[PDB]
């Protein structure tokens, strides 16, 4: 039922505006020591010979390292993405030029994606950046992925129960519940928000008197987009492992300045992020995976806030291996 | 200690007393019982009811509102009865969550909410007639109806008159026990914050002095119901030690006294405004004031602070950034 | 000066510090040894309130601002202008509601009446320490308390709330509304009741202890009586903050998350998951 | 162009929060507040010497006479003149204007401070059918004990002293309410009765104990007219005599309890 004393709070408003992070020691510690599981970077390796671009025969996107370099990131990637696995889950053990495995063709679109985070989106990712460890967490599926209906579990390695499971509908508010932090909002926050740029997230009007033209019957948007950026709040909450406080002064929800913190901001180009990464990178990829991996209506997995955050306000606790791998970005 | 103010020592029986009124005193059905725990804290003897024409027709009716609402939840189950006990709080009927203005909306998106609330004000209504006209066949003033219907006034604005006034159903209450809680912050986020709502501060003031004043009153009564405080009427025709003691003891405290019956009156009104205030509020919201805090920086009266970390410019406002 | 029936109640005794030393009244305030103390406190009170808001930013009522120190002061002392005349003020605050209630046990002593009025003026005094000393004293600072200010505080009970994401699933608080709500939908019904019956309208005649509760077995089939309604009505409205205050202690140490994940227990029974 | 605005930077919920307070203070002040004061005024000062002519803010503050028409005939209006005619035994403690009174005589015979009663009408409280409606149960005969409640009638009751003073004889139950308000016990050694309100006393299955008066202190409880039945009145002098004993039964009760 409760969770036993002490919390560890911060402040992140002016004294006596009750602002900041409430957080369970025992619950940090763990999700520290799950994301310390970060292997540590691969030792550097001498730049010596011609870039592989001349020595293999099928490199579009490592082109200019060099043999050791390039065998480092890929002893890196597998360590990443399939260690179980090894080098053959994407490779012909008699052809490494062959694309012929599906997951050499995703990997392949996975590293420009990777690229482009550490380089188009650093007003997100800063200096800390990303690597395929990031989303993947040594697992080819990534835990924490979105289809374009609700999915429970929301971690992919735990099994479902008959009603989590997404055909049983009885189970459907449920899904849905727990992707909203346990709200009874009917609204599904990713499929209406990160899968694409179609909606907007601000509802509350700008101005103290109702605007004429814009402020009776089918011209007002309905109350129901209220909800749907309450229920997409409540999950970015959740996925950050943080309350409201964090980015905003409740006074007034639609103001910046000073009723706003910078991670706010942060957040603002987090949302734009995502939805570049799915409709441009992820959601194409369903013509290149196998039926198993779809969703009912032929979708990719896709990615949301907990994707990287897994319950932290930074992922993995900021680790960065940015500097160990220059290779994935920033690129000039 | 007085302990008749904390439970009936010595309880008693007797032969039931049946007060004729003008109308209806065959109506009265079934034959009244005795509970000796209940009879420990209050009156020991249970019915009989009344069972008139307007009470009738108020079970009719909002039964059938309850089962629209039941059935439509047992929808969002797909019937499965034991899903439908576990995620009961979560369950509900909702208004449109289209913009279809105030045209009436399809039954798979509001209109068997609307339909819900109509059969509800129905029940309203009908049980408002028995709440009068009861109280007129025994000879008694309309005072209760009248506060009755200030809280009938106050659904029907959350309910139907606001979202009549700015035109759009979307804007109604959702039936059921989350979903009607979640609709008071969707609301609040679509007008600005109801702390900055006057109306809101208002009825939360006297929301707040009810529980003042019936902690108070209460605590008076027993205070002095050694000499009788508990019979007022009687108290207000010929005023009695009792309350000449409860006048004097909250004179001799805050400098100025009620009496027995304007202490009622104090209670009914501060009931009243409870209700008064927050139509006034949603009658305003939305028809003519958009956002309360915006309102409030407007008039100059909203309270402001120092930055504690950075102030943080609307990034969607910097040159150059995405849509 | 005094109501035509006053005069043979203002008899010497009922104090509990002082006997005759404070035994007067003032107009028709009694003041007695709490009164002085009341009076004390609430000038000491008003003193630093006045002090402390002129060294402010403004002095529109709606924006003035009494604010309690930063977290990282602890539960240690503040510099006065960042959280000492909040530190100050509060204790004149404990101080100045103490003193009322005690002064309201002796005026009660004098009259020969019960006690019950100090003892439900103890539920609001309590239910301000669980708020600006107890909970703080749980959390460990002093900076978790509510600041003074008419619009200020509604700022602090409004993020407050959100961090818990939505308040409104928090059990105590639930318990805590359904008690405002049924206490203020009781006491129109009692108030409404009196009235009722002694002012019928019409010249029409003062009705019944019995036609009280005919009214009520008649609409909905029972009637709790003269005497019980007034103890329902104080322990409908005590519970406002009795259980209400369970609701708040909880936040922060006793549970960290949303409180609408706290229903897990409920929806998260293997049984039905 | 915006819903609500009016010229000069008015609008409408702005005029509206004017008009609300308007309203409260109106009926708050110009109808509650006079309405409080339907009883005890007007006040007494140092003698109201003025007969010729009222004064202005006495006239002000009083609301119109209302008139209540009584069930079993009568009628009632108020604000009404009332003084207090019967002779206070009390003297002043002091010059002072708010200085306390002190008891001359015995106070609870006396009837002054916590043991004074409101002079109401020697009339008997009746049912809706026009009966007594405080009668004792050797008259209400149709009433009976709850089962599973102490009968006291036979038990002896306790003062604060410790002393035996009487035994319970009887109840005397509110036929109205349903309620039992008053016992009767006859007081050992004065060959009279006495009724106790019930919330002066502690019900045990052997005895009532009784801590508000001491043993040889119920000997001057106020005696009834009739012995079967009680008005007003005299509810108000026997309950105000047990109150005036929790100040007075004891001189160490009137002191500093510190
Ligand atoms: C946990 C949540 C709380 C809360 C949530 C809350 C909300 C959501 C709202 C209020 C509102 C109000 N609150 Mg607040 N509050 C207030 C006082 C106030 C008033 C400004 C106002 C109406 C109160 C009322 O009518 O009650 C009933 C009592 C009555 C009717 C008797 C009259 C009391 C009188 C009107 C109070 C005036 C007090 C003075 C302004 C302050 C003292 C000044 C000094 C110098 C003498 C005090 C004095 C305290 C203390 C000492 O704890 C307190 C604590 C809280 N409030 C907690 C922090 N309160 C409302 C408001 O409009 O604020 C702007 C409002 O909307
Ligand atoms: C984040 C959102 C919040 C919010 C959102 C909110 C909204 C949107 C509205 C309020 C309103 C109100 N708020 Mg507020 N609020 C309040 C208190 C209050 C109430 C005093 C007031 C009136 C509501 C009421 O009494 O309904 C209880 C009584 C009711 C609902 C009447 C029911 C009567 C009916 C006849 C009952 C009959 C039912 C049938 C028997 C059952 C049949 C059903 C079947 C058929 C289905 C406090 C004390 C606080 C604090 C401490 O923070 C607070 C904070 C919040 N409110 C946050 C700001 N609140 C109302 C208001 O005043 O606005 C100006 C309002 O409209
Ligand atoms: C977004 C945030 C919200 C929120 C956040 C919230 C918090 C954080 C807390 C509450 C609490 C409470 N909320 Mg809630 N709330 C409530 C109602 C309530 C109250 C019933 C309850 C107790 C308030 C209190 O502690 O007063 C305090 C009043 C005091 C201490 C009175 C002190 C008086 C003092 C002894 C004497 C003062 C004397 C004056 C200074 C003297 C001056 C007098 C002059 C005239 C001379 C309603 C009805 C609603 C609706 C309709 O939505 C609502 C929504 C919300 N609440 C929003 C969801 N609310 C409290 C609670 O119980 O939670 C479980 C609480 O801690
Ligand atoms: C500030 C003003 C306050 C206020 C005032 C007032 N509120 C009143 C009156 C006044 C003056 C009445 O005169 C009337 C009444 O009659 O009281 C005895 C009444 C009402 N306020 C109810 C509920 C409510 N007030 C709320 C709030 C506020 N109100 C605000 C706070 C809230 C909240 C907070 O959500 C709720 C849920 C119902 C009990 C009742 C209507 C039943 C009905 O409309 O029928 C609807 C028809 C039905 C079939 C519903 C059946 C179930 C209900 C519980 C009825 C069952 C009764 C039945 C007799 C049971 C039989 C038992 C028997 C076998 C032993
Ligand atoms: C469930 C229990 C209910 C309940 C019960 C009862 N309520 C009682 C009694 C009972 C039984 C009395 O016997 C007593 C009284 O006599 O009635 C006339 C009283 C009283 N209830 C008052 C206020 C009240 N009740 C509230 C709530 C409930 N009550 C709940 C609902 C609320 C809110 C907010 O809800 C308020 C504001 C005063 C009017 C009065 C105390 C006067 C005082 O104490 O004098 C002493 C103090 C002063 C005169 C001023 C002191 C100034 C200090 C030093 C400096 C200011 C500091 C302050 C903290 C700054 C705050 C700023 C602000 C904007 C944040
Ligand atoms: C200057 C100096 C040295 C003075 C010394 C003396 C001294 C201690 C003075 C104190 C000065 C102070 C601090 C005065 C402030 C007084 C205060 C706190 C006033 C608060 C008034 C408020 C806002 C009350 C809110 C409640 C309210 C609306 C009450 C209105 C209705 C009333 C009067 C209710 C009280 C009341 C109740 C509750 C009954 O049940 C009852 C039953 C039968 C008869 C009468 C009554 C009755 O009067
Ligand atoms: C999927 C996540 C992969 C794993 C695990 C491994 N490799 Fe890989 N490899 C992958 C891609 C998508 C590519 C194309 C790279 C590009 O820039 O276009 C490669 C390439 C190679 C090569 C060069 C082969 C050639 O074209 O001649 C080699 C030699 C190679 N990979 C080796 C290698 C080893 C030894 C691995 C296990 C340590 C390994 N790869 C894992 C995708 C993936
Ligand atoms: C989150 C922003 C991601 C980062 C960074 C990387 N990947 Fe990824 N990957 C992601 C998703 C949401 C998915 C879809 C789910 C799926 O299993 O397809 C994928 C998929 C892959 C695959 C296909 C694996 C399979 O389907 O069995 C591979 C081989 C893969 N990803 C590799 C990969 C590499 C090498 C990355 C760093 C250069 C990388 N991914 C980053 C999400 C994210
Ligand atoms: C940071 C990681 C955030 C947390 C935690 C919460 N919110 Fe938020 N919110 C955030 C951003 C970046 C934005 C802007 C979105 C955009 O695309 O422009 C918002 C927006 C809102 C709004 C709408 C405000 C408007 O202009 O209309 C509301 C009402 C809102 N947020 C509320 C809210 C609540 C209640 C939260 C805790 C449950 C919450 N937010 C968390 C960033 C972040
Ligand atoms: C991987 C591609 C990510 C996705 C998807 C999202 N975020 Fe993110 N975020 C990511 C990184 C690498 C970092 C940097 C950590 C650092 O040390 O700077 C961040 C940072 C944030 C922050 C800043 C938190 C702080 O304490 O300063 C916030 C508020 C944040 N992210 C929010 C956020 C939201 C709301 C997202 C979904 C729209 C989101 N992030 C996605 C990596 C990734
Ligand atoms: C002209 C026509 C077509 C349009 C106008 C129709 C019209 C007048 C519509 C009016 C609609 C109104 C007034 C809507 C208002 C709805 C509101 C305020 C709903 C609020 C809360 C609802 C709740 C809490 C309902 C919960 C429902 C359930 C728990 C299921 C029902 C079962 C029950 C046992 C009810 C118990 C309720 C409670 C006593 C516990
Ligand atoms: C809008 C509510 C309409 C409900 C109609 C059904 C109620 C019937 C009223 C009968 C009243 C008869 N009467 C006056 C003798 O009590
Ligand atoms: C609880 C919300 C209370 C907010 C009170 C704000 C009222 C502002 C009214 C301003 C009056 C107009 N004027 C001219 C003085 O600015
Ligand atoms: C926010 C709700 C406002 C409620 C106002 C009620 C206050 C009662 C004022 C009592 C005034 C006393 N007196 C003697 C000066 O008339
Ligand atoms: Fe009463």
């Amino acid at each position: 039922c409760f969770e036993p004393p002490p919390a560890t709070t911060t402040q992140t408003g002016f004294r006596g505006l009750s602002m900041g992070e409430v957080l369970h020691p025992a619950t940090v510690k763990a999700k520290k020591e799950r994301d310390a599981q970060y292997p540590p970077a691969l030792a550097a390796v001498k730049a010596e010979g011609p870039p592989v671009s001349q020595v293999y025969k099928n490199v579009k996107v490592l082109g200019n390292l060099t043999e050791a370099e390039f065998l480092r990131t890929m002893t890196a990637i597998t360590e990443w993405v399939s260690p179980q696995e090894g080098c053959t889950y994407c490779h012909d053990e008699n052809n490494l030029a062959s694309e012929a495995k599906y997951p050499y063709v995703v990997a392949r679109r996975m590293l420009e994606m990777t690229r482009a985070i550490n380089t188009n989106w650093t007003q997100h990712v800063a200096q800390t950046g990303v690597t395929c460890y990031t989303c993947h967490r040594g697992t080819p599926l990534p835990p924490y992925v979105r289809y374009l209906e609700p999915t429970l579990p929301l971690n992919n390695r735990e099994t479902p129960t008959h009603v989590e499971r997404v055909e049983t509908r009885s189970g459907y508010v449920v899904r849905l519940a727990k992707y909203t932090a346990y709200s009874a909002l009917n609204y599904d926050p990713f499929t209406m928000f990160l899968a694409n740029d179609k909606r907007q997230v601000r509802v509350v009007p700008q101005t103290a008197l109702p605007l004429v033209g814009v402020s009776r019957g089918k011209e007002r948007r309905p109350l129901s987009d209220a909800y749907a950026t309450f229920a997409l709040m409540m999950s970015i909450s959740d996925s950050l492992g943080t309350n409201c406080t964090f980015c905003h002064n409740a006074q007034t929800f639609e103001s910046w300045g000073k009723k706003s913190t910078p991670q706010r901001a942060i957040a603002w180009w987090g949302i734009r992020m995502v939805r570049d990464l799915n409709m441009n990178y992820l959601a194409p990829l369903n013509a290149s995976l196998p039926a198993s991996r779809l969703g009912r209506q032929g979708e990719a997995p896709q990615a949301d806030c907990r994707t990287c955050h897994q319950g932290v306000t930074k992922p993995l606790f900021g680790a960065s291996r940015l500097k160990d791998y220059p290779e994935l970005g920033p690129i000039k | 200690a007085d302990y008749q103010t904390i439970y009936t020592q010595i309880q008693a029986r007797g032969p039931h007393i049946t007060v004729s009124g003008e109308w209806g005193d065959n109506d009265r059905v079934g034959k009244p019982f005795y509970s000796y725990w209940l009879g420990k804290i209050g009156d020991a003897q249970i019915g009989p009811i009344y069972l008139g024409a307007s009470g009738i027709a108020a079970f009719a009716f909002g039964s059938t509102a309850i089962l629209i609402i039941l059935f439509n939840m047992a929808a969002e189950v797909h019937f499965d009865p034991l899903q439908f006990f576990r995620q009961f709080f979560w369950l509900g009927l909702y208004p449109p969550k289209a913009q279809y203005g105030m045209g009436i909306p399809p039954l798979h998106d509001g209109g068997w909410w609307l339909m819900a609330g109509l059969f509800m004000t129905l029940s309203l209504g009908s049980w408002w007639i028995r709440v009068y006209s009861r109280a007129r066949a025994l000879g008694l003033g309309t005072h209760i109806a009248w506060n009755f219907a200030a809280a009938i006034f106050f659904v029907l604005c959350i309910g139907c008159i606001h979202p009549t006034l700015v035109g759009s159903w979307s804007e109604g209450v959702p039936f059921g026990i989350w979903p009607h809680i979640d609709w008071l912050t969707a609301f609040s986020i679509r007008y600005g914050n109801f702390y900055y709502c006057p109306w809101h501060g208002f009825s939360i003031g006297f929301a707040y002095g009810c529980g003042l004043l019936f902690a108070a009153h209460g605590a008076t009564i027993l205070a002095v119901a050694r000499f009788g405080g508990d019979r007022e009427i009687e108290q207000i025709t010929d005023r009695g030690t009792a309350v000449e003691r409860a006048a004097l003891f909250w004179r001799w405290t805050i400098g100025f006294n009620a009496t027995i019956e304007s202490v009622h009156r104090w209670g009914w009104f501060f009931s009243l405004m409870v209700m008064v205030s927050a139509s006034v509020g949603i009658l305003l919201t939305g028809t003519f004031v958009d956002n309360w805090y915006l309102w409030c920086v407007k008039h100059g009266a909203a309270p402001d602070y120092p930055a504690y970390l950075p102030a943080t410019p609307d990034p969607a406002s910097l040159p150059g950034a995405p849509k | 000066a005094l109501l035509s029936f006053e005069r043979k109640y203002r008899v010497r005794g009922g104090t509990l510090i002082g006997g005759d030393l404070f035994d007067f009244w003032v107009g028709p305030y009694f003041v007695g040894f709490f009164g002085v103390s009341a009076i004390f406190f609430i000038f000491l009170g008003v003193s630093l309130i006045g002090y402390a808001a002129s060294q402010g930013p403004t002095w529109d009522p709606f924006a003035i601002s009494i604010n309690p120190p930063d977290l990282k002061y602890g539960l240690g002392a503040a510099p006065l202008l960042e959280g000492g005349f909040w530190q100050a003020i509060t204790v004149c605050a404990l101080g100045a509601f103490i003193s009322w209630m005690l002064r309201e046990v002796e005026i009660s002593r004098k009259l020969g009446i019960g006690w019950h009025v100090p003892l439900a003026f103890c539920v609001p005094i309590f239910m301000f320490c669980v708020l600006q000393v107890f909970r703080p004293l749980l959390l460990g600072s002093w900076g978790h308390a509510f600041p003074y200010g008419i619009l200020s505080h509604l700022d602090w009970v409004n993020n407050f709330g959100y961090q818990y994401l939505n308040w409104h699933y928090n059990p105590g608080h639930m318990s805590s509304v359904s008690f405002l709500f049924v206490n203020a939908m009781a006491l129109g019904l009692h108030g409404g009741l009196i009235l009722s019956v002694a002012n019928p309208g019409d010249g029409d005649k003062v009705k019944t202890a019995e036609h009280e509760n005919q009214y009520f077995r008649d609409v909905v089939g029972y009637s709790i009586g003269a005497l019980s309604i007034h103890r329902l009505g104080l322990f409908l409205a005590s519970n406002i903050f009795l259980t209400g205050a369970f609701g708040t202690i909880a936040s922060g140490p006793f549970w960290t998350r949303g409180w609408p994940e706290w229903w897990g227990w409920w929806l998260d029974i293997p049984f039905w998951s | 162009m915006y819903h609500g605005a009016l010229a000069q930077h008015l609008d409408i919920a702005q005029l509206v929060w004017y008009a609300q307070w308007l309203v409260i203070w109106t009926v708050v002040l110009l109808y509650l507040r006079r309405e409080d004061r339907r009883e005890g005024y007007p006040l007494v000062e140092p003698l109201g010497l003025v007969k010729l002519a009222p004064e202005d803010g006495q006239v002000y503050e009083l609301p119109y006479p209302k008139t209540f028409v009584l069930p079993h005939g009568g009628t009632v209006t108020v604000p009404r003149r009332r003084p207090e005619t019967r002779e206070l035994k009390l003297a002043q403690t002091d010059g002072f204007e708010g200085a306390p009174l002190q008891p001359t005589g015995n106070p609870l015979v006396d009837a002054v401070g916590p043991a004074s009663y409101a002079e109401r009408a020697e009339v008997v409280d009746a049912t809706v059918d026009g009966k007594a409606k405080i009668v004792p149960l050797r008259v209400a005969t149709d009433f009976s004990i709850a089962e599973g409640d102490v009968d006291p009638r036979g038990l002896p009751v306790v003062a604060a002293d410790g002393v035996e003073a009487g035994t319970v004889t009887d109840l005397w139950v509110d036929r109205s309410e349903h309620y039992f308000r008053y016992l009767e016990l006859s007081v050992a050694g004065s060959a009279r009765t006495a009724l106790i309100p019930l919330g002066f006393c502690d019900v045990k299955k052997d005895k009532i104990v009784v801590t508000s008066i001491l043993s040889e202190q119920f000997a001057n409880v106020p005696r009834l007219q009739s012995r079967d039945q009680i008005t007003l009145r005299e509810e108000d002098k026997v309950s105000a005599y047990y109150a005036g004993g929790l100040l007075y039964a004891t001189p160490e009760r009137a002191e500093s309890l510190l």
